[PDB]
């Protein structure tokens, strides 16, 4: 539980909103 | 923007270009036909891609012929 | 100056145009070239638009089609009472109907198929019927198939008269423009005619026949030894000694002691509870008082003299600040367009249908009607279909009228204009309620799914957890229990059993009705409802208001009302028309009705109907498991569909199995529908390509050369398909089901 | 009653009782967001401030703990937390939307057709300090509503 | 005459519909205080490094300590548990 | 008559007849020798 | 020689939600002209009825399409002329049609053919011929 | 020049609907500017619902 | 029972084939698109004219062909 408790939000929550808000930069620049 | 081609099977009868809803097409000149007068595509940055044109053209294998190309604001038809 | 307007002889009667397929339409006419051609033929034969433009010709047409049509109904009829005077068990089901099914088809006895005749009781044996005849004939006080007989033979005279009055008024004798735009006379006829003066003699044979027979059936009295109708008639001492204000005659009715005829003219309310149906005594008051207000109400429109509106005047005099002109114009268009007419009829007909299936099932007319279970989940569900059905063609000629009849320069119209000038306005905010309905009823059962599934039943939208009590519906229940004794003084009981409170009624210890409560699961289901139906009126509602015109196609008015698209360009076009919009509306209504119908289901089931005991305790079907099931959509799957699909699943070997065979041939036409919504008629044209090849290669090509179904075919195709499937499969299941265990 | 926007009928929309009446026009040119010539920071401030405070009602009210006495603050934190990613969608939207030299792309119009300054809150940094008030109000006001309630 | 080139911001409708360029209505003081203590949170770049970082670190302590009389999968397993469908 | 005759012999009209009498006639074989699964 | 384009009134209309957005503020839109004998109701390409005043006519529209809808409507059934332009954002109009004073329908010296093949179109190359090139069989 | 009026000639441009079929000369077209001048007419429409179309002298055998 | 399915699965082999063969050998060209390769594999279709178009491209066939190898398998 000690490290399932780290990286489940961490790849569930953090890493996707981190890649969402990279993503979104990188399509909407001209 | 779409490409519209005219080919030389045209018989000039002016179908496509009373066809189209954004005015692509124009007659011309020419001296291959009867009607001595050939179709032509200047304007296909308004060419929305209906193929209203097609539905008109009368030749054994379409004399105009459009091809579905880059999009545009214009050829998606948009009004925003 | 309205009169009797007609021309003589204007069509010849002749069978030239039957020899000549697709006379009616001048492409048509020419012959085939094509497979597509046979198509046409069948998709534009009544389409008399496209025949004809003159409004007069027009409106002959549809004239005597409407004849053609009454002529189907009486001959239709004529079969169903044919039906139950020699092949039915009516005279054996009289002396017994809590136990007798009610059957009148028996099959022949071939390959097998006698099986469907089943051991219905009464010494009879054929297939169950659900469409409530007995009910009827009984309520009638019909007793004999003789009686039976004699109906079907006046049935099959009225067929007769029916289809020489079509061919009389388009052949011989046909009413000219004039005389059809007489809209006054019309109403005026129709109000106090057919609706008054059906209501009134109704009531006179609810008086005369159908009240003293019952009285008798009820007593006990054998049906052969009832005294027949007519001596109620000869003899009014047998109608006194039931009701004795029969012996002052119709004196007490021109005295105004109307209070005198009290036994006989009643407003009891609820049931009769030793026939299960409404007290046949406050129909025939009701039929009374109806027809009294229809006979005045067909005397409000001017004709011939002086008294009475014109219509235009009425419609011309309403408009406000929001709205300008108003209704000026609208007396033009509702009699120059027979589809703006058939529009409105069709909204409110479809309509009214629905209605009467929560009217007869809350408040069951008819004598042992209500624990016929499977006839009442029938009746219900079959006024569903033919009300959503109906609803879903007012879109279309409503989307029809704004193609080809809307005329902003001859038929002006501030409210129609004004609704154009702000579609996008209208659209948007349905679409967002759409939104909103959706996330807040269906997602509250994905919600609950979840929860459940989590191990957290406490965090559900339920009746024991988060609760969701519609209260608004919970207090209107309340009123109408209460209304009897305070606001409806005269009224004895509520109106229907449904009102939470009063009692129960039983007939042969079956549950008839009882106070029906709502809970958290009818918030749910309700709030389902009320999102099939929006969604439902927004791709509808959208079809019309963009049938002219759109920001993507501003012309789209001239590609007609039904055409597949306007090509790959734009991004994209297909199914702009609002044809299209009546094809996707179908689905909807198709869904929408579905749950309507499932959620009837589940509820009689399960809190409404099943077995009394002898000290009154109360065995529903499925023992009240609706409020705790029919919460997550687990619980439908489970407790409703895989549960009750028990009894069509093992229906083979019994006289049910034809619902077996029906359940797997409706789920074969809805897979089959798919074939034609999922694909396009270009890859069809090709593969019929390499086929005629081969014919070729042996010399049997048709000069008929096989063409693909065109676009907007495949789509009709498809929808088509999927309905019968889809709605078929719904009746074999339901049938089963309810014959089994009801 | 129902006119053409501005007086032309060929703008795509109307003017009626809801779009533009005196009580409507004034309570809109009264919000935060549509006061064109004061401080984009300050309009954040306020911004978060109602915002922030409104997210601690259905946060604690309804979560997995609504029922315990962990409830008032496992909902004020999740209503920070909405705070906390609302505010990137903010900046992200700014970091896209707005260059560093741009000029405003706000109307330079009024109802009247005058010119004036446009709202500076359609530029790279009248939003980033548009959204760096709603980080700061929002936080702050999930705190206040969380300091009425329980405590 | 709803048309003009000379200004075609009139002419296409770039109207404000409610801006008000009334000055600030605020207490001026709470404003050098809203001014002076928001500021640090105003530059979206490093705004951005903030609200990434202190979410995702705030985020995994409160995952990390949450105890089990919050979380069921932290608390964990309490009956004994049973067997498989083969004695498994 | 010549036009009902025309009219009898279009594809529906023709059809029915047609798929009447072939029903008729394997209906009765079923009748007079129901239950054939051999030949 | 291209027709002007000054100031001229517009049809009676009481407005809709079917007319310009942002994308004429920042992208372009077109205007349409047309001289009608008589004042008379006509439909709007956006929806609803306008009338149409006599004499000059000018109308704001938000795609090329909605003007020649319009301008179809008047030829066939007001039997009246019709010109339109597109208007940038920076004032800057730009005459569209009928492009050289005459509509594209007959035939008119001076234009030049564009996008003409002279070939059947069986003919194009097949696509591996042209891989790797930029260009497609119907280029050529 | 060209094939006579009602010649049979099988068509021979791969893209026709009459491809490898036949049909009757109408006409042939005698202006030598042309470039498809052979008329012919054939028993089945294509799916344009067309009937006749304009042929090259190369395009067409009599059979 | 053995029999009728393994028919069945002949049916959805010899159907799914259909789909994928016809749409490799038309994908040059058909009578109803004989140009069909200027347009490449993948094209929403080819409009309403000459009768209706939709879902002529090979890359339709394979779209079609997904459903019945779905259908075979299951
Ligand atoms: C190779 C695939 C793979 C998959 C599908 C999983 C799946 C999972 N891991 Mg695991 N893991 C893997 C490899 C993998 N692991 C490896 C190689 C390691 C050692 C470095 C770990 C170490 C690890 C720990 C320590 C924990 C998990 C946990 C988990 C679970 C939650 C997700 C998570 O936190 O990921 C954690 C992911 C990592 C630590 C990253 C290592 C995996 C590689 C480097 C990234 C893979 C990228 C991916 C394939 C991108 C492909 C798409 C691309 C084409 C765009 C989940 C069941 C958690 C758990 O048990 O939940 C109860 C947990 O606590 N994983
Ligand atoms: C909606 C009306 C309706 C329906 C659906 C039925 C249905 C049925 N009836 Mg019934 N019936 C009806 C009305 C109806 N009836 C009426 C009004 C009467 C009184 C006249 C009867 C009198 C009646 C009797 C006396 C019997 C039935 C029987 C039956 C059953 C078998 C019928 C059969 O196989 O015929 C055989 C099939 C045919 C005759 C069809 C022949 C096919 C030809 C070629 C079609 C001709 C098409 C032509 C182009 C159009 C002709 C139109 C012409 C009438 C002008 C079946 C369940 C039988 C039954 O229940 O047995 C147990 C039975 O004996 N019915
Ligand atoms: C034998 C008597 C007779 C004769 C010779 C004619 C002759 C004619 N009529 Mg007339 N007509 C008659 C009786 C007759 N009519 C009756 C009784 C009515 C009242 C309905 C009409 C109503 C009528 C109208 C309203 C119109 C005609 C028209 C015509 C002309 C062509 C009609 C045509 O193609 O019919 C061939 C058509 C059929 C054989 C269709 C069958 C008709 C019935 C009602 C169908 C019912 C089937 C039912 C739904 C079951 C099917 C469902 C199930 C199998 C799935 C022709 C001059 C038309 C005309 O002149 O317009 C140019 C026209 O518009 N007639
Ligand atoms: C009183 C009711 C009423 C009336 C008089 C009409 C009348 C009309 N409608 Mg309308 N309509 C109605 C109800 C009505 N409709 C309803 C309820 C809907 C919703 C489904 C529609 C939807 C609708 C559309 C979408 C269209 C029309 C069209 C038309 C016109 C042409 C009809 C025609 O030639 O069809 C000829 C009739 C057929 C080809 C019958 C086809 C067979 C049906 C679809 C299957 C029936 C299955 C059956 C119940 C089950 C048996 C299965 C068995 C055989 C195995 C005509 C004016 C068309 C039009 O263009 O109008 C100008 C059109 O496109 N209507
Ligand atoms: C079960 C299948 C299904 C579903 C879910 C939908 C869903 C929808 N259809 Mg649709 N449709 C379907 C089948 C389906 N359709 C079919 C078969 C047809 C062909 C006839 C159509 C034809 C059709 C038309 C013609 C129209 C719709 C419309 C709508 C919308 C109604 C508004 C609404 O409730 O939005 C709310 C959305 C839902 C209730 C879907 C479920 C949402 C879930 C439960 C919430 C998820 C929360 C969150 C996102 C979790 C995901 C996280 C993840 C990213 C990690 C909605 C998006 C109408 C529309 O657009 O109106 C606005 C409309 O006009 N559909
Ligand atoms: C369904 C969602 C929802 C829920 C559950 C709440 C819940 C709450 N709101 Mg609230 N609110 C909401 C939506 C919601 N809000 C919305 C949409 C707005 C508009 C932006 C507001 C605006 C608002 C204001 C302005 C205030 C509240 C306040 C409150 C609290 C007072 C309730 C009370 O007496 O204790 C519940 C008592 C029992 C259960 C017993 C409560 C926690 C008050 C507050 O936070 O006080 C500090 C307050 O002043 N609300
Ligand atoms: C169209 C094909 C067809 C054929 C070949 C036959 C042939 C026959 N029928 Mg039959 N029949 C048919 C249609 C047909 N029928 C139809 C449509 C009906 C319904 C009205 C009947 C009703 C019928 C009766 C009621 C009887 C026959 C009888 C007979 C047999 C006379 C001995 C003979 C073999 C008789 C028989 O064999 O006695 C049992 C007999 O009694 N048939
Ligand atoms: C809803 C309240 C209501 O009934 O308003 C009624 C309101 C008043 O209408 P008028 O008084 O202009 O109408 C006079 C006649 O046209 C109707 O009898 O009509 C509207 O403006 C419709 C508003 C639709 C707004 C949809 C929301
Ligand atoms: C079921 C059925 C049927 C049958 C039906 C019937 C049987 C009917 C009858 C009906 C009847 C049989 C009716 C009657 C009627 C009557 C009436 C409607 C009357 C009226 C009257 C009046 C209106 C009155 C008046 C008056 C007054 C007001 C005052 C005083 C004087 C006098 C009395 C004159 C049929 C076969 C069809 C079909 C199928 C089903
Ligand atoms: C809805 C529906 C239905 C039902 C139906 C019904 C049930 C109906 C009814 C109806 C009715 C039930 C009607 C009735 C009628 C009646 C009337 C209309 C009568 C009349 C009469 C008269 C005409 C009279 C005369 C007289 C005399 C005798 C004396 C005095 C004077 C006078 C003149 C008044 C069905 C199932 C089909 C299905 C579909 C839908
Ligand atoms: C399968 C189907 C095909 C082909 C199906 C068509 C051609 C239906 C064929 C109908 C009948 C069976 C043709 C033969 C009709 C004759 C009357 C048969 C005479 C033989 C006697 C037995 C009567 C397409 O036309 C297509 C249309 C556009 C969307 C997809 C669909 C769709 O998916
Ligand atoms: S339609 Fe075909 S033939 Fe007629 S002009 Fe245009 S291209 Fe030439
Ligand atoms: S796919 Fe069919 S419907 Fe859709 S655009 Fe192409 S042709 Fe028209």
């Amino acid at each position: 539980i000690n490290l399932p408790s780290l990286f489940v939000p961490l790849v569930g929550l953090l890493f996707p909103a981190v890649a969402m808000a990279s993503l979104f930069l990188h399509v909407e620049k001209r | 923007s779409h490409s519209v081609k005219i080919y030389d099977t045209c018989i000039g009868c002016t179908q496509c270009v009373r066809a189209c809803p954004t005015d692509v097409l124009e007659m011309i000149p020419w001296g291959g036909c009867k009607a001595k007068q050939i179709a032509s595509a200047p304007r296909t940055e308004d060419c929305v891609g209906c193929k209203r044109c097609e539905s008109a053209c009368p030749t054994d294998f379409l004399s105009v012929r459009v091809y579905l190309w880059h999009e545009t604001t214009r050829s998606m038809g948009l009004a925003y | 100056e309205v009169k009797i307007l007609v021309d003589r002889d204007p069509i010849k009667t002749s069978f030239e145009q039957w020899a000549k397929p697709g006379h009616f339409s001048r492409t048509i006419a020419k012959g085939p070239d094509t497979t597509t051609w046979i198509w046409n033929l069948h998709a534009d034969a009544h389409d008399f638009d496209s025949h004809t433009s003159d409004l007069e010709e027009i409106s002959r047409k549809v004239f005597s089609a409407h004849f053609g049509q009454l002529s189907i109904i009486f001959l239709w009829l004529s079969g169903m009472y044919f039906h139950g005077a020699r092949f039915s068990n009516y005279e054996a089901w009289l002396n017994d109907p809590t136990h007798i099914r009610p059957s009148a088809q028996v099959v022949w006895p071939i390959v097998g198929q006698e099986i469907l005749n089943g051991d219905v009781g009464g010494g009879f044996r054929g297939i169950q019927i659900t469409s409530g005849f007995f009910q009827i004939w009984r309520a009638s006080g019909i007793t004999s198939e003789l009686q039976l007989y004699c109906t079907a033979i006046g049935a099959l005279v009225f067929a007769a008269l029916m289809l020489f009055a079509g061919w009389f008024h388009y052949h011989k004798a046909a009413p000219k423009l004039v005389w059809f735009q007489d809209v006054e006379s019309m109403l005026n006829h129709h109000l106090a005619g057919l609706l008054g003066l059906g209501s009134l003699s109704w009531a006179g044979h609810q008086i005369h026949v159908s009240l003293p027979i019952n009285q008798f059936l009820n007593a006990g009295v054998d049906p052969k030894e009832i005294p027949l109708p007519h001596e109620f008639i000869l003899n009014r001492d047998l109608l006194a000694q039931l009701y004795p204000s029969f012996a002052e005659g119709a004196t007490p009715f021109f005295t105004l002691n109307w209070s005198k005829y009290a036994d006989f003219l009643t407003f009891r309310g609820g049931l009769d509870p030793l026939t299960g149906g409404l007290w046949l005594t406050d129909i025939a008051h009701h039929h009374l008082a109806i027809a009294i207000l229809f006979l005045i109400a067909g005397h409000m429109y001017r004709t011939n003299w002086g008294i009475g509106h014109g219509i235009k005047d009425i419609l011309e005099a309403h408009k406000g600040p929001f709205t300008g002109q108003g209704h000026k114009g609208l007396y033009e268009i509702l009699t120059t367009s027979w589809h703006a007419q058939l529009s409105i009829n069709l909204a409110m007909l479809g309509s009214l249908t629905i209605i009467v299936a929560h009217h007869m099932y809350a408040m069951p007319p008819y004598p042992y009607l209500a624990t016929d279970y499977g006839t009442q989940l029938s009746l219900f569900t079959h006024h569903m279909w033919i009300g959503g059905f109906l609803i879903v063609g007012a879109a279309a000629h409503a989307a029809i009228f704004m193609v080809r009849d809307y005329d902003p320069t001859t038929r002006y119209n501030d409210l129609l204009d004004r609704v154009l000038r702000h579609r996008d306005a209208i659209i948007s905010h349905l679409n967002w309620v759409c939104i909103f309905l959706g996330f807040h009823s269906f997602g509250l059962y994905i919600h609950n799914d979840t929860m459940s599934a989590l191990g957290r039943p406490q965090d559900m939208f339920s009746d024991t957890a988060i609760q969701l009590q519609p209260v608004f519906a919970q207090w209107i229940q309340n009123t109408h229990a209460l209304a009897p004794g305070t606001t409806a003084p005269g009224a004895t009981t509520s109106t229907s059993l449904t009102w939470g409170g009063g009692d129960l009624v039983s007939v042969g210890g079956k549950v008839a009705l009882l106070p029906i409560p709502l809970g958290t699961a009818d918030f749910l289901v309700h709030h389902i409802h009320a999102f099939t139906i929006h969604v439902t009126v927004l791709i509808l509602l959208k079809g019309v208001l963009f049938a002219r015109s759109s920001r993507l196609i501003p012309d789209k008015a001239n590609l007609g009302f039904r055409f597949p698209c306007d090509g790959p360009g734009r991004g994209g076009t297909c199914q702009v028309s609002a044809w299209d919009h009546v094809f996707l509306g179908l689905f909807w209504m198709y869904n929408a009705i579905s749950v309507v119908i499932f959620h009837f289901s589940w509820k009689m089931q399960s809190d409404v109907w099943g077995s009394i005991n002898d000290q009154g305790v109360v065995t529903h079907i499925t023992g009240g498991n609706f409020a705790q099931s029919s919460i997550t959509i687990n619980g439908w799957l489970r407790d409703f569909l895989w549960a009750q699909a028990s009894q069509v699943i093992q229906s083979y070997g019994s006289s049910l199995s034809a619902y077996g065979l029906f359940f797997l041939g409706a789920h074969f036409v809805w897979a089959f529908s798919l074939m034609f919504l999922f694909s396009g008629r270009g890859y069809w044209q090709e593969l019929i390509e390499s086929i005629v090849w081969a014919h070729n290669k042996l010399k049997v090509a048709p000069a008929t050369q096989p063409r693909a179904l065109s676009i907007v075919q495949g789509r009709a195709v498809g929808v088509t398909h999927y309905l019968l499937g889809g709605i078929a499969t719904t009746w074999a299941f339901f049938l089963a089901r309810i014959i089994a265990v009801g | 009653v129902v006119q053409p926007i501005n007086g032309d009928p060929f703008i795509g929309s109307l003017e009626t009782p809801v779009t533009s009446s005196p009580l409507v026009a004034w309570y809109l040119s009264n919000l935060p967001g549509y006061r064109t010539a004061v401080n984009p920071l300050l309009r954040g401030i306020e911004v978060g401030l109602a915002h922030g405070f409104l997210l601690v009602g259905p946060f604690v009210k309804a979560g997995p703990l609504r029922n315990t006495e962990i409830a008032g603050q496992a909902g004020s934190l999740a209503a920070g937390g909405l705070v906390v990613i609302l505010s990137i969608c903010l900046t992200i939207y700014g970091i896209s939307s707005f260059n560093e030299g741009d000029p405003s792309t706000a109307p330079s119009l009024t109802l009247t057709g005058r010119k004036k300054q446009p709202d500076q809150l359609q530029t790279a940094d009248g939003w980033a300090k548009f959204t760096g008030g709603f980080f700061f109000g929002g936080i702050s006001g999930v705190i206040w509503a969380f300091f009425l309630l329980y405590v | 005459v709803y048309f003009d080139l000379e200004d075609l911001g009139n002419t296409t409708g770039q109207w404000d519909l409610y801006g008000s360029d009334a000055p600030s209505p605020y207490n001026s003081l709470q404003s050098k205080f809203f001014e002076t203590f928001a500021a640090p949170f105003t530059k979206r770049g490093l705004l951005l490094k903030f609200l990434i970082l202190g979410g995702g670190s705030t985020l995994a302590y409160f995952s990390a300590t949450a105890s089990g009389d919050i979380l069921p999968i932290k608390k964990g397993p309490q009956l004994p548990p049973q067997l498989g469908p083969r004695l498994g | 008559m010549r036009d009902l005759k025309t009219y009898l012999s279009v594809a529906p009209v023709a059809s029915t007849l047609w798929f009447a009498a072939l029903a008729g006639l394997l209906i009765e074989i079923n009748r007079f020798f129901p239950d054939a699964l051999t030949f | 020689p291209p027709e002007l384009d000054p100031n001229t009134p517009s049809p009676i209309f009481g407005g809709s939600t079917g007319g310009l957005l942002r994308k004429a503020q920042v992208e372009e839109f077109y205007v349409i002209t047309w001289e009608s004998p008589k004042e008379q109701i006509f439909e709007m390409p956006t929806g609803g009825a306008a009338i149409m005043r006599e004499g000059p006519n000018l109308l704001k529209l938000a795609r090329k399409e909605q003007c020649l809808a319009l301008g179809t409507r008047l030829r066939s059934k007001y039997k009246i002329k019709y010109q339109f332009y597109r208007v940038f954002p920076s004032g800057e109009v730009q005459y569209l049609h009928p492009k050289d004073g005459v509509y594209p329908e007959k035939v008119n010296p001076g234009r030049q053919g564009v996008g003409v093949n002279f070939r059947s179109i069986g003919k194009n190359v097949s696509p591996i011929e042209v891989k790797f090139t930029g260009k497609q069989p119907y280029d050529l | 020049i060209g094939p006579k009026r009602g010649a049979k000639v099988k068509i021979l441009r791969q893209e026709s609907y009459w491809y490898k079929g036949t049909g009757s000369v109408v006409a042939v077209d005698q202006d030598p500017n042309t470039r498809y001048p052979v008329v012919v007419r054939f028993n089945k429409v294509n799916y344009a619902n067309v009937s006749t179309n304009n042929y090259a002298l190369d395009e067409v055998e009599e059979v | 029972g053995d029999f009728l399915v393994h028919h069945a699965i002949a049916l959805g082999l010899h159907t799914t084939t259909l789909i994928l063969v016809k749409g490799a050998l038309d994908a040059r060209g058909s009578k109803l698109m004989p140009d069909k390769k200027d347009f490449g594999y993948s094209f929403p279709c080819d409009g309403p004219g000459r009768g209706g178009t939709c879902d002529i491209s090979a890359w339709d066939a394979f779209y079609l062909a997904v459903f019945w190898m779905l259908n075979t398998i299951g």
